[PDB]
Order: structure tokens, then C-alpha cells, then sequence
């Protein structure tokens, strides 16, 4: 789901930490 | 476009809150004279009241006609006056550490605030002179009894700033104090109005509140505590008190009115 | 599966657009960039608990030769909120000499912050109300156990003699009719209010935010 | 007489205010406001990435995490500041290599000039 990321209020480091943890959980299932 | 502006939108209450006329017949209501409410033992002629109403007025200049914080020491309330109850005094800049500490003496606590937002009848009149330069000839006075209202967006420039030593004064605070019992219980009514209203005055008299705000003040009370109304019961048993009352707006349905050297 | 693989081009092309904004962000910060904050506060991260306030005094008595003129609270009451009785612990008496204190109450500690004030050593002399404001120009809204709670008091002690100097009589006004913003966040009213009453001066504000930070305030606060 | 505030404000700052908020002499770090708290990059975590570097391995940020910066870094903001002190947006061709701080800083230039003169420097990083 992007709408965590997807917030405005957000800075853009956590938003890219949320971004690269999306990435680690579809590369978990990808690898599932 | 009329009806939109804020001075005209904030001050529609005022449209809605026409006051009543007098009660003519004597069980309504209950008028005492008395020479000195401060020297006065009021338990003689009122008895378990919940709204007691100070219509105090004070003058901390020295020369000036008011009364003052041993004259509210001087007046005597006793349990069987008020046992389960809530009182209401105007309250003022400098005395107020004074009256929160005579009154928290005899009892009772500090609950909550309701204020009156002044607003001045002649500045938005001298206002409307100049942004203007045939319908601005007039006195303020017809001005707060006609409803005629100049349109004002911007309402934080005709604020009554009173003259004062410090940051001008511009509000007038009515302090509400509860005098909790532990065996009875007192039935109120929970947010039914807004514990801030604007309202019109003049330039010379600021602490002179209109017929539709001392309208409004009372409402809230009676709509604040419901069983204290008048009813069929209440004949005789009146459950609202006041102190240092006026022949201007009074005398009213299940009140207690107690004057002052009439 | 490649609905999440369509999902996993389009996170990389988010990452790389995300990766040039914080690489120009942070270019811009290691370049000519200043902050909203002005140059001349003066911010103190400190846990007022934990804060020495003999080195601030020390300090205050050293650089300007004076001590403070106002000082602002907006104390975290109970009802991160510290305490009611620490807040009558501060050291408020040796940080004036001479001058105000505004502490903003609540209606729920409104005598308890008299108490305080008159406590600390000042005479109560005026209040300052906020009254909330709609964009339309209305009075917000409320909600309490007697009547809908549409404003927020400020309370004032004195202090010394403020009629030799450093002090203007009859300005400014005890309502601000002004729009709520943020969660806690007071107007910039109040500011301007206290510079027209002190022109210049020293002051200390002892609960501040990011927001709270001027040009010529010392500002305690413990993220600030 | 009456003072000036700014060399008030600076001596008030030199003694009361921490080091993360005054800089060098008595100016105003203004990239510390620049960031929500939690969050500045100090220089001397900076330092301290630049040492990780040195010691151990490139890539290999756990370790780095574990025993050299406070046992708490910002994983994925190592990564990208390791980006930023490299001249190039990728560390593909560094995993696992020790770079020397001389090292470090030659490849940044050569990477600052290569992305100058095929027109890829975009805020001093190379899109790769
Ligand atoms: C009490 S409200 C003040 C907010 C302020 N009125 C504004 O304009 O937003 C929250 C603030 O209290 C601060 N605070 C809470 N406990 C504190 C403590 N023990 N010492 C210092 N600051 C404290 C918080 O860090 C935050 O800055």
C-alpha cells in the first residue's frame, strides 16, 4: 500500500525509509 | 451584500432573542426592598436557591460610586441560602484574586467563564464616516435600539478600548462558582450556549450591558440549570436569587429579586 | 505475480524521485539556505528539571548587564505533561526583579495558576483572552461540562516598579480574535502585544516550540 | 545606553545555547532548523560515516550501525549520505571495497568532472 508514503506531511527521508520498506517486504514475498 | 459581513453576522443573536415583558401577576415573581444587602440577612425571605445572580457593580477608582471587596465580605451566604448551587457575579481587572478568594472562603469554586466580546456602537459609526467619505446620521444610541448596523469585516478594530494602565480593556467577564454538595445532586444542561458572545455598547457606559445581552445572560442560566424554572411547583419556592437588582430588566418568571435602597 | 512487480517499477521510480529531493534539499542546506528561524534567538534545549538556572542568570547578568522583562508560559499541565506542583518549583523569583510573566491557563487550572503567580511573588493585573476564529470570521466551536469552551486565557502577573521605564501604559487590547492553527500553537498576537508593551527588552519563554523562536526572546523547551 | 542585539544574541548563544544549535564563533546553525528534531546529521556523524568508510567495508552498514556511530543510526540515511559523499547517486561498483579517505575524495572529483562533461551533474550527484 502507497498511502502511508503517500502523505504530505511527511519528510522525505522517512518517506523514502517507508518506501525501502515496502521494497525489503515485496522482495520477501517476490522471493516467496 | 447585507447579511454576510462580520459585524452583521456575529449579531444575529440579537434577531433571536426578542425580550419578554414584564410579569403582571404577583406569583411569579418576588420583589424585596431592602436598605443595605450587604448588612441584610436574606435566609428571612428566600431559602435553597441554585442561581444566585450578583448584579454587583464596583468602582476601584476611589471616586467613583460602586461598591467593593468588604462589601462582599460584609454579605452573608449560608448553607440554607444556597446548599447546591452556582453563582454568577461580574467580575473585574484587579479584584478578581480578591473575589476568587472571599468567595472560595465561603464554600464555593471556580467552574467556569462566560464573557461578553465588547463591540462600540459610535467607532463603527466613525468608521463608516471614514471609509465613506445618506444613511450614517444618526446616534449610536438608535443605533443599538434599531438594530441598524454599519457592515464591518474586520471587527477587531472596534473594540471598546477603555482607558486602563495596562493592555486596554475590552471585556467584561462573568465568573460562574459552584458550591458543591455531596448529598444532593444538581441537574444541569450541558453545552446549550457558547461561553463567549459579542455584543454592542457605547463609548462612555462599556459596563452597561444591553437588554438583549442581560436577555442572554439569563437564558443561559435558566437554560443552564432547568429545574430552577418556573413551574407549578416552584410557587413560593423559588430556586433563582439576585442581589443588588434593577428595575431596567429584572423582575422575571420564578426570580428572587432583592434591590438596594430603592 | 505482476501486479506487485508494475508495483515494484513504479516504487523505484517514487525512490528516485524521492533520492533527487533529498539530494537537492540537502545541497541546498550545505549552500547559501537560512531556516525561518531569525538570527538573533536565543533557543535552550533543556529539561526545565533539569536546566541550571543560575548559569542562565549568570549569563543574562554578564552579557546584558540587566535581567528579564517578560516572561511567557505556557506550562504543560496535567490534565508531555510534567506536573502541577514543579511548575510552582521553578526559580521564577531570582529570573525578575522587575517586570511581567504571562502564563497561559486552562479553564480546568485557571485558580490553581493564580495561586502560582501570586505564589511566585506578582499582583495580578490584567488577563489576555483568545478567542477563536473561523476562516468565515466566527466563533469556532466548544465542548465542556457547563458551556462550550470557545477560548483560552492568559494570565498576568507584575512585578518591581514597571513605571521606571522600559514600559508603555494603555496599548494594545486583552482580546485577540484570532484563527486557531496547529494543535497547541498560539497566535503571534500575543508577540506583538508584548513587544508594543516592552519596546526592546529581555525576555524568557520557558515552554517553546519551533514557532516559538523571535528575534529577541530566549526560548527553553525540550525539543526546542 | 542602548545595546545591540545581535552581539548579545551570539554571546547568549556561545555559553547557554548547545552545540548543535550555535555555530563556530556565535552564529546560528540554521541547517539544525532546516531538519525536524531527531534528524540534524552532525558533523560529527558525518566524521563518524567517513571513518566507517575507512575502517571497515562499504555496504556493509550493520556493523558500521552497531559499534560505530551510537549503536542507533538511521539505516537507508547512511546509505544516503554515503551517495552524497561519493559524487554519484549509486553504490553499485563500491559494495564491499574499503575506500581511503584520499581515495574518497579523488573519486568524488573524478565523479563530479565525469558527470560535468557529459552533462549529468545534477546538485553534484551522477545518474548511473
Ligand atoms: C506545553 S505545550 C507548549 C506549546 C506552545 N504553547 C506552542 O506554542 O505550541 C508543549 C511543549 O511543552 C514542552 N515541554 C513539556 N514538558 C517539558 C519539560 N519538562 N521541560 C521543558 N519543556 C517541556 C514540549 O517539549 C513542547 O515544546
Amino acid at each position: 500500500t502507497l498511502e502511508d508514503i503517500e502523505n504530505e506531511k511527511f519528510t522525505n527521508l522517512e518517506i523514502l525509509t517507508h518506501l525501502y520498506n515496502l521494497k525489503a517486504e515485496i522482495v520477501r514475498r517476490l522471493a516467496e | 451584500e447585507p447579511g454576510e459581513d462580520q459585524l452583521s453576522l456575529l449579531l444575529k443573536w440579537r434577531s433571536s432573542y426578542i425580550p419578554p415583558q414584564k410579569p403582571t401577576n404577583e406569583d411569579e415573581y418576588k420583589k424585596i426592598i431592602c436598605k443595605d444587602i450587604s448588612s441584610e440577612k436574606l435566609e428571612q425571605h428566600a431559602g435553597d436557591v441554585s442561581a444566585l445572580f450578583i448584579n454587583i457593580k464596583w468602582k476601584l477608582s476611589e471616586g467613583q460610586s460602586g461598591k467593593s471587596i468588604e462589601d462582599l465580605k460584609k454579605l452573608a451566604i449560608s448553607d440554607k441560602l444556597i446548599n447546591n448551587g452556582i453563582i454568577f457575579i461580574w467580575s473585574e481587572k484587579e479584584i478578581l484574586s480578591q473575589i476568587v478568594d472571599v468567595l472560595e472562603a465561603k464554600g464555593f469554586n471556580y467552574i467556569e467563564n462566560f464573557m461578553i466580546n465588547q463591540l462600540s456602537a459610535d467607532k463603527a459609526l466613525e468608521m463608516q464616516r471614514k471609509n465613506q467619505n445618506i444613511w450614517s446620521d444618526i446616534t449610536p444610541e438608535q443605533c443599538i435600539e434599531q438594530e441598524k448596523f454599519p457592515p464591518n469585516n474586520y471587527v477587531q478594530d472596534i473594540f471598546v478600548n477603555s482607558e486602563y494602565s495596562f493592555f486596554r480593556k475590552s471585556k467584561k467577564i462573568l465568573l460562574m462558582l459552584r458550591k458543591f454538595n455531596k448529598d444532593a445532586q444538581l441537574e444541569l444542561r450541558h453545552q446549550r450556549t457558547s461561553d463567549i458572545f459579542f455584543d454592542i455598547f457605547e463609548q462612555n457606559k462599556p459596563n452597561d450591558v444591553s437588554k438583549k445581552g442581560m436577555e442572554f445572560v439569563y437564558k443561559m442560566i435558566e437554560t443552564l440549570l432547568p429545574k430552577a424554572n418556573y413551574s407549578e411547583e416552584n410557587k413560593g419556592a423559588f430556586k433563582m436569587m439576585e442581589l443588588y437588582a434593577d428595575d431596567k430588566s429584572q423582575p422575571r418568571k420564578g426570580w428572587i429579586s432583592v434591590y438596594e435602597q430603592e | 505475480k505482476k501486479g506487485l512487480q508494475g508495483l515494484l517499477q513504479d516504487i523505484e521510480k517514487r525512490i528516485l524521485h524521492y533520492k533527487q529531493l533529498f539530494f537537492k534539499e540537502q545541497n541546498e542546506i550545505a549552500n547559501g539556505k537560512r531556516s525561518m528561524v531569525p538570527d538573533n534567538s536565543i533557543p535552550i534545549c533543556s529539561d526545565v528539571t533539569k536546566l541550571n538556572f543560575q548559569a542562565l542568570i549568570d549569563a543574562q547578568m554578564r552579557h546584558a548587564g540587566k535581567m528579564f522583562d517578560v516572561i511567557m508560559m505556557d506550562p504543560p499541565w496535567q490534565l508531555d505533561s510534567l506536573s502541577d506542583e514543579k511548575i510552582q518549583n521553578m526559580p521564577i523569583q531570582s529570573l525578575q526583579q522587575d517586570g511581567f510573566i504571562f502564563v497561559w491557563a486552562i479553564n480546568a487550572k485557571y485558580r490553581v495558576t493564580i495561586k502560582m503567580i501570586e505564589n511566585w511573588g506578582y499582583k495580578l493585573v490584567d488577563e489576555i483572552t483568545w478567542v477563536k476564529k473561523t476562516v468565515n470570521g466566527k466563533i469556532a466551536k466548544g465542548h465542556g461540562f457547563y458551556l462550550q469552551h470557545a477560548k483560552e486565557s492568559c494570565l498576568i502577573g507584575v512585578k518591581g516598579d514597571v513605571d521606571n521605564g522600559r514600559f508603555k501604559k494603555n496599548i494594545a487590547s486583552d482580546v485577540i480574535f484570532s484563527e486557531r492553527r496547529g494543535q497547541s500553537q498560539k497566535p503571534e498576537e500575543i508577540y506583538q502585544y508584548i513587544n508594543q508593551l516592552c519596546p526592546n527588552g529581555n525576555y524568557l519563554e520557558i515552554f517553546a516550540r519551533r514557532n516559538n523562536l523571535h528575534d529577541n526572546w530566549v526560548s527553553i523547551g525540550n525539543e526546542l | 545606553q542602548p545595546l545591540d542585539f545581535t552581539q548579545y544574541a551570539k554571546n547568549m548563544r556561545k555559553d547557554l545555547s548547545n552545540q548543535d544549535i550555535c555555530l563556530e564563533d556565535g552564529a546560528l546553525n540554521h541547517s539544525y532548523f532546516l531538519t525536524k528534531k531527531g534528524q540534524y546529521w552532525t558533523p560529527l556523524n558525518q566524521k563518524a560515516l567517513q571513518r566507517g568508510i575507512e575502517l571497515f567495508g562499504v555496504g556493509n552498514w550493520k556493523e558500521i550501525n552497531y559499534d560505530e556511530f551510537s549503536g542507533k543510526a538511521n539505516i537507508v540515511e547512511l546509505e544516503l549520505r554515503t551517495c552524497m559523499i561519493l559524487g554519484i547517486n549509486d553504490i553499485t561498483e563500491y559494495y564491499g571495497k574499503k575506500i581511503s579517505e584520499e581515495e574518497q575524495e579523488e573519486i568524488k572529483k573524478s565523479n563530479i568532472a565525469k558527470g560535468k562533461k557529459e552533462n549529468k551533474l545534477k546538485d553534484n550527484i551522477y545518474q548511473k
